[PDB]
């Protein structure tokens, strides 16, 4: 859990790399077909949910 | 360039290179 | 763009505005 929140998916495939969580969500959103802009703009709302 | 500069929590004022405009001129 | 208009089925008309032309003019 600690690795996932801080390093995203980097720890699984190699030495862990630190990335901001907000940024990690943007990357993850990209994977599902939703653009990065939606996450930052709705970051307050997404966090609440 | 989607969005306006009030909705992001983390931001910086770095200048965009904007390479395309000079060529058009 | 991908070739002639006629081959595609369900194609609808109207404008496809492009940024470069305005600056040039
Ligand atoms: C945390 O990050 C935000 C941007 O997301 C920034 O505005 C703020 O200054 C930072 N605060 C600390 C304590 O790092």
């Amino acid at each position: 859990l600690a690795g996932t929140i801080t390093s995203g998916w980097t720890f699984g495939a190699g030495a862990a790399l630190q990335i901001p969580f907000a940024m990690q969500m943007a990357y993850r959103f990209n994977g599902i077909g939703v653009t990065q802009n939606v996450l930052y703009e709705n970051q307050k709302l997404i966090a609440n949910q | 360039v989607s969005g306006n500069c009030d909705v992001v929590i983390g931001i910086v004022n770095n200048t965009v290179y904007d390479p395309l405009q000079p060529e058009l001129d």
